[PDB]
């Protein structure tokens, strides 16, 4: 049993007709302090996993080591790693899962929500959850913490049922995705501006985006607001 | 929240973020925390909303009722009636007051009543959970008699670097001049205020 | 509950989903939420039903006393403040929490109270459990200067966001329009999107299935 | 629950009711509280529903062992203390069982032993276990005696848990009855509460205060 | 607890209530009478926390005389338990509550019906032929849903009571000492003096 | 603990084809123990029918209170209430005790003698009125009675088929809560007459 | 931690250790039993290698392993100590879990299970 | 402090037939106020004709599927490919779940398929193990609404031949597979109507000497 | 707690022990013997927590049989005592301790005097005139210090005895259902199967 | 407590106050904190002494090890260390290490690991109960690649604020400077650094 301590916010995701979308904000909170501005939460497996990552920042690094790791020992004795036998993001996640799940019956979770985004081998989209308690579930749209909140409302009036996904593109998913961050940017208080956005296409790969802003702001009516009731000027 | 208040030159600057928080939560983006309790004689809040606006009504109507029977109250006055509510309920209160006025003699002045409920005139005061962090900044920066100018790009870049740090702070960063020549609204945005 | 208010050009609107819940289960699948307090001061409320019946018909009553006093038309700052003072004297036991709109002889007015007492001005609020996913529908459609009917749109679709996403609300959207200068309008069920499918059968029992052991007639007249 | 066993000139009695419940929630009215240890032995249920199944299901299958080791029917009092040491063991765990182990064997005749979590182990004439047990006490009490008819011992038996079936509310649903005797046990059938009651009430002149 | 039973048969009520009074480690009394007469038709018994109980047994007895006196007249079982109920009903959301439970056996001289009254302290009352508070009718209301009949004399109610009394003393952990057992019918109130092996 | 699970007992009422049913069980118990199988749960001042489910002491308490403030309003008004004028009484003789609340679920049964509309509402502990046109369900079984009369109901039932209706809901869900059950009665309301039968039911 | 096998099976199909176990038995003093209609004697022999004991201390050859069973043996004394106490232990164990005396043929096939299972088990002869 | 569980709403439905059972569930899975997705299957195929349903604390419901499943697929390897029985199942799933009586799968299951004679069969489970065949069962988040009416319409509780003054019972003839559905449908648009946690999607599994197969029906999404 | 109590009179020592055994509300039966012969001039009465009572017991039993066994010999009251002292103290410093009191009487064919061990749950050993565990100290500690003589005959014992029984059942609140009382001398153990009325 | 690690164009400094506490007591006024766990690699420590104090030298006994075997460790390699102590445990432990080492290849590095046991490359960090009264100060007056002068004059003036606002803070402030020059010690006197 513990507590987090270091923590990362929402992680946003999304599946269009050719592959999934993902993305997650750079900040390392510490409590009310917005303490770290350069953590990328978004871990790329191979080229066809993106793994997003919340909640403590410590127990996020060492499942970054656990997939570096899954990644070398795949490739052992396996003259096929770059190919029929690499990696899918199914084999990921059930890893993941796994661990997550044994390490809450020991009652000494990994204080994280984890949504695994990928490009199956045939072409199929891959976007599953897992939490510190090993729950375990899938959805068109997939957000953690605030974003569950926030962002599937906005992102499932683009896709609110499994027919919308080939109807939908890349640009579409791409705007709805960098809209919701704003949203969240607005009124999330442990959230930054600065994010980064992942893409997995059965077709173009994987696109990773690093830097983005959230941008297109509105502040002015700000200035015409006064008081908290009766205050005129 | 993070709000502070300058003496200068001229008078005073009121200044402070927008941002009110349920937890994590965002409630208001654009709060006005800036609160007038008479013409020339205005207040930071911080602690409990209810509190903070409770005692302000209250303060508010004291003042008004001061100014028809002995004409317009000093700074000092009002910073008084704040510490007589603040003191004797300390107890069921959660509120940090800054109160700053202009006076055409003593010019413009700056009380801060803490939580438990004592007065301390300063030539310059913040509060807020945002102000931890920015401490030695504004001792570092801060002297006295600058120009408005000067007064607002001290209070401009100290509120950035709260509002930077601290994720109970944010939004907008507003200001209220006092001074002889009347009040005076000012706003800055993120898009500003963030590349300093 | 999901309640939501927006402003617009020339007045102000409020709307609530139509779901009332004890713990997880619903007790009325069409209540309606949106009470007044004057003929053009509207109220919705979150928080201990009985609470914001309570406390709106009180002040209402309050107010009504006043405007008949002072001959003139009431105003949502009187609302607001008599709301906020009496909470603030209960401490947050009356669970209240409130959005207040309408408009009066200075215009059009947009509040949101809180059972502790403080109180809150702006362009669009939102309330309940469904709170978070209305605000998601309004930070992303919101703009100034909007038209009565962009108005009742967006505030239909921010209860919409709460009604689909909050498992606290559901069913139908209410609606309420101040403008300006004419009567306010309330549109009870302005959206009906939940209507139960027909039931697959039909349990309407035969006569005489249940058993009685004794029957009378009862004397209503004295 | 209520359950109980008393031995007699015929031999013993055993009878059970068959209501399972969660809080208020009745979860079931029609549970076995009494599992067949084998033709010889029978074995009731009150407390944890999980832990006396489970548990005497294991003593049948340890009486079974017995007997392929000792060539010969396990004794009442031997098949009552493995449930006994077991159940000892894990004192303070939180298992939850108030139990009747009944046989017959001819080394010791008709044979009652009262078993619970807390390791109490009694031998006896008389046991009422459950959450309405002492209204069966109070039937069963003022009209037992030695020299019942088999016929006269099954229904004090079936009329001590319907009376605790009416008064306790976690009590109910039918009787399963019992009988006792060398050649081993004879099920005498299940009895909903819900006829049983008012045939009781009519034949009986009893449960004058319901109305009917 | 303490034993507080009644029983309404054709013509009578018949109340018993246990004689120890007991504190901590020692049964400092083993004849205590745990009743007080309303009005000649009326009696109740009562059982609960310490002081409160002949506290409030006293004051009701006080106030059912003032009524007797000013009016001259007696006022019914039912109207003397509602009046009982009340005084219960407000005491549970007084500063500090009576924490007593009783039972109110009187023989309606207009009616010529005997009636039993239970009422626990938080002013719950209920009608009965028969009644019990605290553990004993965990015990004693089977044994009467089975020998109990409408038309019993108050011999065959004796008999009945007799039954739950050692049906008690067998079961029932605490020593109480036997039971007092008073008859309220259209003659008054009388005590069966010879209940100790009856 | 909970002084709403103390005693047991349920309270549904349903509205038909110019007509509404309010049914009851019978039940007063102590916790485990069963007290009384004559305990009644619905009232009446004039043509208003009242049920109250909860504490006992308080369902007996409210009775005492009602009958006296319908007595006192209708020889002030020299008419019987309403039952819209009712409800709103319950409401706000429940709000007056806020902070010192009466355990119960009130619901209120009846027909307006003067526009002949059927009429049904329901309260929690603290006033709060649910005006359902349907069904009101109150007690230890109310999760079960939503599940009964949201299956077995239906608009427009006439008083004899209602009457089927209110009672298989009432049977079935007492049935499966503890506390609840030990005898029940219906009351068929007309505009002109009321009938009420008692049904015969499970006795454990 | 000593775990050798020192009960094997050799090519002919028998077991050294066990066969040499019974020629030390063969070297014991005699020992007899004999069961009448309603009773069973034991008789045992006393050797004369050296005579000047004192009887009374002595251990003598027939053991009670309960109030109603007796145990005499032929072979090592020292052994037959570690036998009849393990006997012992296990007859009162009996009467506490079962609340009844061992049967003798129970007794003698818990002795006898004993004896086996040191044929089979690494690091014992 | 940390808790390791949690609950993710859902109900199932299990009614066995005269020569099949079908064991239903909704698809929906939740979270406090949230839905965490409207399509998660909850009723598995898990071999040798047998449905299963673990309800409760989703984490732990797919643990011990994935359990059975295995265990199932170990009955083949050590007995020569024997078909497992259902009555055999639940008793194997009464170890597993008393397997962790200190640490209990919070779960409701339910089973279902048809005995060795061919007979429709369902099995209901405690969480620690406890269980009973039966002929109808709901579990999960509706239980308490759904159970009682499935007691009037599947066994006939309360329900008398009308005219024989409550005397005669309601007969118990059986149910076909189609009557069945209906009742599950509609069971599920009642649990839908009154439950926040209940509704999206319901997914049927039926059980017959032929195999498994399967029905998909909507749900309001509210 | 049950009734245990013990005296040591000239040629014998004699244990009383109540036969009730009580669950929450039920007194489940009345003829409990809470007592085991360790050896046949050694007797050990106990009472304490539910299940811990008898699996002690018979543990003790059982390992004194086996040295008894092994031996071909009866170890002495003080021996055996000892032994039961030192398995009292280990326990109460293990994960769960057996919370038993204990009484032994034993006679001492060697030195050919009886002797009464008091013991309790924590390993607490005291050879006395008289004995007791539990409340019944209170009431009987008084009588004897007042009536016992070293010189007393078994069957002065027995009236002494007589008399703290009264007083038991004279002031103490839980009904016991009497005693069993069983005397040890230099011929054993035997039961005086008439003390229902001695 | 008010520790830091600045790199700058030579390599790395770390500085810290020397104030030791239990409760409001002093009960070390000249503690050093610069903690040497390799020739060019140190540490400052913050949270439990006790703690720190036994990571630190068993880091530094890992450190010994690695050297004789595998020659000079990396920064990064001993930042290493310490965080696998440090997370692995995180339940019994109340430690937050600032890294700082001098490498010929990497120059002046700084990890800082935080109470849950992460890790952070940073050009610079603070850390201790003091560090939040500077968070603003440091973030407006640091820059990349600065010269050793200026860099000891930041430091020096980051924890004159610290020690001016922090009552866990105090005492003389010591600097350790590691470059390809080799180990200077600084200290500076309260007489100094309290007038700046």
């Amino acid at each position: 049993t513990q507590q987090p301590i270091v923590t990362g916010t929402s992680v946003i995701s999304m599946k269009y007709d050719n592959g999934v979308i993902i993305a997650a904000d750079n900040l390392g909170s510490y409590g009310s302090l917005l303490r770290f501005n350069g953590v990328e939460r978004l871990i790329p497996v191979g080229d066809n996993t993106v793994v997003g990552i919340s909640g403590d920042i410590s127990d996020m690094q060492h499942i970054e080591r656990l997939l570096k790791d899954l990644v070398t020992e795949n490739a052992y004795d396996n003259p096929l790693a770059d190919a029929e036998e690499a990696l899918e993001p199914s084999y990921i996640f059930e890893y993941l899962a796994t661990v997550m799940y044994q390490r809450r019956s020991k009652m000494n979770p990994l204080w994280n929500a984890i949504i695994v985004a990928g490009v199956q081998s045939n072409g199929d989209q891959f976007l599953r959850y897992v939490n510190l308690l090993g729950v375990t579930y899938s959805s068109p749209t997939l957000a953690t913490g605030f974003g569950a909140h926030m962002a599937n409302p906005l992102l499932r009036k683009v896709v609110d049922r499994e027919s919308d996904i080939p109807k939908t593109t890349v640009q579409v998913a791409e705007e709805a995705i960098v809209n919701a961050m704003r949203v969240l940017y607005y009124r999330d208080a442990r959230s930054s501006r600065n994010f980064s956005l992942a893409i997995i296409d059965k077709n173009t790969g994987l696109t990773f985006k690093k830097n983005l802003q959230v941008e297109n702001m509105k502040w002015d009516f700000a200035k015409d607001i006064k008081g908290y009731g009766t205050q005129k000027i | 929240t993070s709000i502070m208040a300058v003496t200068f030159k001229d008078g005073v600057i009121l200044g402070a973020d927008s941002r009110t928080t349920t937890g994590a939560y965002i409630a208001n983006r654009v709060t006005d925390k800036l609160t007038r309790v008479h013409d020339k004689i205005w207040c930071c809040r911080s602690g409990s909303a209810a509190d903070t606006q409770a005692i302000a009504d209250i303060v508010q109507y004291h003042l008004e009722l001061y100014t028809s029977q002995y004409g317009t109250p000093s700074t000092e006055t009002a910073a008084s009636v704040f510490k007589e509510l603040c003191y004797e309920n300390k107890d069921n209160l959660t509120a940090g007051i800054i109160v700053a006025g202009y006076d055409d003699k003593n010019k413009g002045e700056v009380y801060t009543i803490p939580l438990g409920g004592s007065v301390h005139k300063l030539p310059y005061a913040i509060a807020g959970s945002g102000s931890t962090f920015i401490y030695g900044y504004c001792d570092k920066n801060f002297r006295e008699n600058m120009s408005k100018e000067e007064t607002v790009d001290f209070i401009k870049h100290s509120l950035s670097q709260a509002i930077k740090w601290d994720g109970s702070s944010g939004g907008v960063i507003r200001m209220v001049v006092l001074t002889a020549a009347g009040v005076e609204r000012l706003i800055f945005y993120p898009d500003e205020y963030e590349q300093l | 509950t999901t309640i939501v208010g927006v402003k617009f050009n020339n007045g102000v609107v409020i709307a609530a989903d139509t779901r009332s819940t004890q713990g997880p289960i619903v007790a009325d699948k069409n209540c309606a939420k949106l009470h007044r307090i004057s003929p053009k001061i509207w109220c919705a409320g979150a928080g201990t039903a009985a609470d914001t019946e309570a406390v709106t018909q009180l002040i209402g009553s309050n107010i009504e006393l006043h405007s008949l006093y002072t001959s003139r038309e009431p105003r949502v700052v009187s609302a607001l403040q008599m709301l906020k003072q009496h909470l603030f004297k209960y401490q947050g036991h009356i669970g209240a929490y409130l959005i207040v709109a309408g408009v009066d002889p200075t215009g059009s007015h947009l509040f949101s109270i809180h059972a502790h007492g403080s109180t809150d001005v702006g362009y669009y609020l939102s309330l309940g459990s469904g709170s978070l996913a209305a605000m998601a529908v309004l930070e992303s459609h919101w703009k100034q200067d909007l038209t009565k009917e962009e108005a009742i749109k967006l505030a239909s679709d921010a209860i919409q966001a709460g009604i689909w996403n909050d498992l606290g609300s559901g069913s139908n959207v209410d609606v309420c329009v101040m403008e300006i200068g004419k009567d306010a309008e309330y549109l009870r069920n302005y959206l009906t999107p939940n209507v139960r499918e027909e039931k697959q059968k039909s349990y309407k029992f035969p006569r005489g299935t249940t058993a009685v052991l004794k029957e009378s007639i009862v004397n209503i007249c004295d | 629950t209520t359950t109980l066993a008393f031995r007699f000139q015929g031999g013993i009695i055993v009878a059970v009711d068959s209501r399972a419940t969660a809080g208020n929630w009745v979860a079931s009215q029609t549970v076995k509280k009494v599992i067949e240890i084998n033709p010889f032995l029978l074995g009731t249920m009150a407390g944890g529903a999980a832990d006396c199944q489970f548990w005497e299901t294991w003593l049948g299958s340890q009486c079974r062992l017995h007997e392929l080791r000792e060539k010969e029917r396990i004794s009442v009092a031997a098949a009552s203390k493995i449930l006994s040491n077991l159940v000892y063991q894990y004192k303070g765990a939180g298992l939850s069982m108030g139990t009747m182990i009944c046989g017959y064997t001819r080394k010791e005749g008709p044979t009652i032993y009262y078993v619970d979590s807390d390791g109490t182990r009694l031998k006896g004439d008389i046991f009422c276990v459950g959450s309405g047990q002492t209204f069966a006490y109070g039937v069963l009490d003022s009209n037992y005696k030695w020299d019942l008819s088999v016929e006269d011992a099954l229904y004090l038996g079936k009329r001590s848990i319907l009376a605790a079936a009416h008064r306790d509310a976690y009590s109910g649903g039918s009787v399963n009855l019992y009988h006792v005797t060398e050649d081993g046990w004879i099920y005498h059938g299940n009895h909903d509460v819900g006829e049983l009651f008012w045939k009781v009430k009519e034949e009986e002149g009893s449960f004058n205060n319901v109305i009917g | 607890m303490d034993i507080i039973l009644g029983i309404r048969v054709q013509d009578s009520v018949i109340l018993a209530s246990s004689k120890a009074v007991t504190r901590g480690i020692s049964v400092l009394k083993d004849s205590d009478d745990k009743t007080r007469q309303l009005s000649p038709h009326t009696l109740m018994s009562f059982a609960g926390e310490a002081g409160d109980t002949v506290q409030f047994a006293e004051y009701i007895q006080a106030n059912i005389q003032l009524y007797s006196i000013r009016e001259d007249y007696e006022l019914s079982p039912q109207a003397v338990s509602s009046f009982v109920r009340q005084e219960l009903a407000k005491s549970i959301r007084s500063r500090r509550p009576y924490q007593v439970n009783v039972l109110i056996g009187g023989y309606d001289k207009k009616k010529n019906k005997p009636e039993l009254y239970q009422i626990d302290y938080l002013g719950t009352k209920v009608e009965l032929p028969y009644g019990a508070h605290g553990y004993s009718g965990f015990y004693t209301f089977s044994l009467l849903d089975h020998h109990y009949r409408p038309d019993m004399t108050t011999e065959e109610g004796l008999d009945l009571l007799k039954l739950c009394v050692q049906e008690l003393e067998k079961r029932m952990p605490m020593d109480f000492k036997g039971v007092i057992v008073k008859i309220v019918d259209k003659d008054g109130i009388r005590q069966v003096d010879d209940f100790q092996a009856q | 603990s909970d002084p709403s699970s103390i005693n047991g007992g349920i309270v549904v009422a349903m509205t038909g084809k110019d007509c509404v049913a309010i049914a009851c069980d019978l039940r007063l118990g102590s916790q485990s123990l069963g007290v009384s199988n004559k305990f009644e749960k619905i009232f009446h001042y004039g043509h208003v029918f009242l049920g109250i489910t909860g504490l006992a002491t308080d369902v007996t308490t409210l009775n005492e209170m009602f009958r006296y403030k319908t007595n006192l309003y209708k020889l002030k008004e020299e008419r019987a209430i309403e039952p819209e004028t009712f409800t709103q009484l319950v409401s706000s003789s429940l709000y007056e005790r806020r902070f010192g609340p009466y355990f119960v679920g009130p619901v209120v049964a009846g027909i307006n003698s003067k526009s002949g509309k059927p009429f049904i509402a329901g309260f929690d502990l603290i006033g709060c009125i649910d005006e359902a046109k349907d069904f009101i369900v109150s007690g230890t079984a109310s999760d079960q009675l939503f599940g009964m009369c949201e299956s077995l109901y239906e608009p427009n039932l006439e008083p004899e088929d209602l009457f089927e209706t209110i009672s298989q809901a009432l049977l079935n869900a007492a049935d499966r809560d503890a506390l609840s059950g030990w005898g029940a009665v219906v009351y068929i309301i007309k505009k002109d007459e009321v009938v009420k039968r008692y049904l015969k039911m499970r006795q454990d | 931690g000593y775990d050798r096998a020192l009960s094997i099976f050799s090519p002919d199909g028998h077991i050294f250790q066990v066969e040499y176990a019974l020629e030390a038995v063969k070297r014991g003093t005699c020992a007899v039993g004999v069961k009448g209609k309603n009773c069973v004697v034991l008789g045992c022999e006393r050797r004369s290698t050296l005579k000047l004991q004192d009887t009374r201390i002595t251990p003598s050859k027939v053991s009670k392993i309960d109030s109603h069973v007796v145990l005499s043996f032929s072979g090592l004394n020292a052994d037959s100590r570690i036998l009849i106490e393990k006997a012992r232990v296990e007859a009162q164990s009996h009467r506490l879990t079962l609340e009844d005396p061992v049967t003798v043929e129970y007794l003698t096939r818990y002795v006898a299970g004993v004896q086996q299972r040191y044929t089979q088990s690494g690091g014992v002869r | 402090q940390f808790n390791p569980y949690g609950d993710n709403g859902g109900t199932i439905l299990g009614i066995a037939g005269e020569d099949f059972a079908v064991l239903a569930g909704d698809t929906r899975n939740i979270t406090d106020y949230s839905i965490n997705s409207r399509y998660e299957p909850k009723v598995f195929d898990c071999g040798d004709n047998i449905v299963m349903s673990a309800n409760g604390f989703a984490a732990d419901g797919d643990a011990l599927v994935k359990r059975f499943k295995n265990s199932v697929k170990w009955y083949h390897f050590d007995h020569n490919d024997k078909k497992l029985s259902i009555n055999s199942a639940a008793r194997n799933i009464q170890h597993l779940l008393y397997g962790k009586r200190f640490f209990p799968y919070y779960v409701h299951t339910i089973i279902a398929g048809l005995d060795e004679d061919g007979k429709g069969a369902v099995y209901s489970f405690d969480p620690v193990g406890s269980y009973e065949r039966e002929q109808c069962r709901a579990g999960g988040a509706a239980a308490s609404l759904i159970m009682p009416f499935l007691d009037n319409q599947v066994n006939f509780k309360n329900q008398y031949e009308p005219g024989t003054n409550g005397k005669v019972k309601k007969p118990l003839k059986y149910l076909s597979v189609e009557e069945v559905i209906k009742l599950v449908r509609d069971s599920f648009t009642s649990a839908t109507e009154r439950h926040i946690q209940v509704g999206d999607g319901l997914e049927i599994l039926i059980v017959t000497k032929d195999g498994v197969r399967k029905e998909f029906y909507e749900l309001k999404r509210d």
